[PDB]
């Protein structure tokens, strides 16, 4: 029992770095994507219209 | 200077696609406890669990 | 009677270490269960509405 | 950092599987006050006793 | 026999000393984890989204 | 400031792990009330107590 369970039963000390690391990348990229987003109207100013 | 034909979100959408795998996995990981939950992982480890 | 005894009347000793197992595997599960459905409104967010 | 599926509480519920029955026998051995009660003990002190 | 006693039979009093202190290791290392995974996201503030 | 790939948290990680040798080891030394438990601790005397 002891050495199976070395194989399965996920070490959770690194899940939930890897948990953190997850959420906190795809906040990011997603105000990244609203930001880049937000740059096109710049020719729609320079038409002046 | 491009309408929408050449706009550079689309990295960060594959980007955050990417992300978005990992950020599943993990939390199914959490959910379980355990490594190895179906053959997308190491089949080896699947078949000596068992 | 003894023999009767080794069938039925289960261990507590492992019956214990089980019911904390079970507890604590509850627990984690409602908790990254929270943690996983405060998730979604990523896209709100996205939306800037 | 497991969840009680790699519990070192296994080794404990062994050692105390392992002196419950030293502890079964001794009270058993003071019941009765004979060192050999059963076959469990030396076999030939049980023939020569009887 | 009591020479042989002394090479086994581990003095608890040495033992449970090193309970407690693994044990406060051990929660100690966990307070630090979670504290130091909630450093990354002053990136994620600054970004400002 | 580097986007999460170099995370200081691996060191508070494996030193975890570190002391989790020595807080099952402890568990187990406290469980068992025998000092030497297998090969892994001072073999010499284990053959010596034998």
């Amino acid at each position: 029992s002891e050495a199976q369970s070395r194989i399965q039963d996920a070490d959770y000390a690194t899940e939930v770095s890897n948990m953190s690391k997850a959420q906190i990348i795809q906040q990011a990229g997603n105000s990244v994507l609203a930001k880049a987003n937000q740059v096109p109207q710049q020719v729609l100013s320079l038409l002046q219209g | 200077q491009v309408i929408n034909t050449n706009s550079l979100s689309l990295i960060t959408q594959n980007n955050i696609n990417k992300n978005q795998s990992a950020l599943s996995s993990s939390i199914e990981r959490l959910s379980s406890g355990l490594r190895i939950n179906s053959a997308k992982d190491d089949a080896a480890g699947q078949a000596i669990a068992n």
